[PDB]
RNA sequence: AGAGUGUAGCUUAAAAGCACCCAACUUACACUUAGGAGAUUCAAUUGACGCUCUGA
């Protein structure tokens, strides 16, 4: 009740969000010729990301282009600070495992 | 799905999961 | 179909990579807190020492986007 | 105070060769592609033997170019499987220490510059390297009159390394001999941010 | 040389709970289900084995 020490207890909407140098909306491009390989590594990315508090919003796929097949992949990425992004890339780079393309493209 | 060898343009050999096991391919 | 033996290797098996990669993760997670901690160190005695450096440190460099990096081969040129 | 104004870069050359992998990896890869024919969804001997044949006329080029050179410390193709870190030896008016290649800057130079200007300072050569950015990987203070010397990261992109044979002491330490050439506590804790791997 | 000292990553937990991982469902994450590993540094509250800091 209003007049109550107990107003608002049961509030929640305030707890709901439904909607210093930092990067911008970074797209990791994954074009390879393995389904298989092409989703370890996205898995792989995508664990290290949720490890390392990384806001990943996307992990969609482009459609396939024939002209034998290159399985393509996304990963979005939001929130990198001055050294975790080296660490972060760096890692990203020592840890690819067989001819494998990334990519640290922007958005559009 | 098997374990093709391919190379593209400059002899960098790389393991494809890739029917009809070639063992060798190379991009012209 | 499947015999026991062969379950009882295939459990082995699942056992010892999971005790192997979990040794490979802590490695992995031991060099990403010990080099973090270097640079973050690092930054601090870059502070120290001098008050001008330390505001041009945070900037990142404007090559990044377009970024390009092929991975491993098994036959170099 | 007067301060010993001093830089360095810890170079870092990318493994061209994938590590191989352990016998556990190698069951864990016999597991996965038995697994993948149980989950698989439906004259070839002619073929399957001029396949075969096409395998085995073509060598492979060797994973190891290390084995048979025991001494190229200065070679830049030292390792394959793993990163390489330039180290030359250098020697002062009162001090001879195995070091991590050094600068000296001043304050009309950004750190970024020093390190470009390092690229290609002692090394004399046409080579490709790339910065991340001006974040540092190290810092190690000795004094004698303040001195620093600032650690800092690069990535090979491409090398035209020539004069291999220079008359500087250029190893490549990947990890181990890390310990062995740099003993004072200040050059022995670079693998704090060298990547181990 | 001295100070703080000390349970696996964290615990005004006392050998526990959170953390952690693979497998399957997931494009993926997540959830769930199955499994996995882990410690109270050595001697009698005390001394000495290891870590951080203060100096050369």
């Amino acid at each position: 009740y209003k007049t109550k020490p107990t107003h608002g207890i049961g509030k929640y909407k305030h707890l709901i969000k439904a909607e210093d140098y930092e990067y911008g909306v970074l797209n990791i491009h994954l074009t390879a010729y393995d389904m298989t390989l092409a989703e370890s590594y996205a898995q792989y990315v995508h664990n290290l990301c949720n490890s390392l508090s990384i806001k990943v919003e996307e992990s969609y796929a482009m459609p396939t282009k024939t002209i034998l097949t290159t399985h393509e992949r996304v990963v979005q990425i939001s929130g990198l600070s001055a050294t975790f992004a080296e660490i972060f890339l760096e890692i990203i780079q020592s840890s690819l495992p067989e001819g494998v393309r990334l990519s640290v493209k922007e958005h559009t | 799905l098997y374990p093709v060898l391919l190379v593209k343009q400059d002899g960098s050999t790389i393991h494809i999961r890739y029917r009809e096991p070639r063992r060798m391919l190379a991009m012209p | 179909e499947l015999t026991f033996e062969e379950t009882e290797r295939r459990a082995l098996l699942l056992k010892k990579w999971s005790l192997y990669k979990q040794q490979e993760r802590k490695m992995e997670r031991d060099t990403i807190r010990a080099m973090l901690e270097a640079q973050q160190e690092a930054l601090e005695e870059l502070q120290l020492e001098s008050p001008k450096l330390h505001a041009e440190a945070i900037k990142r460099d404007p090559n990044l986007f377009p970024f390009e990096k092929e991975g491993p081969h098994y036959t170099p040129p | 105070s007067p301060w010993r104004l001093l830089g360095a870069l810890c170079l870092q050359r990318p493994p061209v060769v994938s590590k191989p992998l352990t016998p556990l990896q190698e069951e864990m890869a016999s597991l996965l592609q038995q697994i993948e024919i149980e989950r698989s969804l439906y004259l070839a001997q002619d073929l399957e033997d001029m396949w075969e044949q096409k395998f085995l006329q073509f060598k492979l080029g060797a994973r190891i170019t290390e084995a048979d050179e025991k001494n190229d410390r200065t070679s830049l193709n030292r390792k394959l499987d793993r990163n390489l870190v330039l180290l030359v030896r250098e020697k002062f008016g009162d001090q001879d220490v195995w070091i991590l290649p050094q600068a000296e800057w001043q304050p009309g130079e950004t750190l970024r510059g020093t390190a470009e200007r390092t690229l290609a300072t002692l090394s004399e050569n046409n080579m490709e390297a790339k910065f991340l950015g001006n974040a540092p990987c190290g810092h190690y203070t000795f004094k004698f009159l303040g001195a620093k010397v600032f650690f800092f990261k690069a990535l090979l992109l491409t090398g035209d390394f020539s004069q291999a044979g220079n008359k500087g002491h250029h190893v490549w330490v990947t990890k181990d001999e890390l310990g062995d050439y740099l003993k004072p506590k200040y050059l022995a804790q670079v693998r704090r941010f060298v990547s181990d791997l």
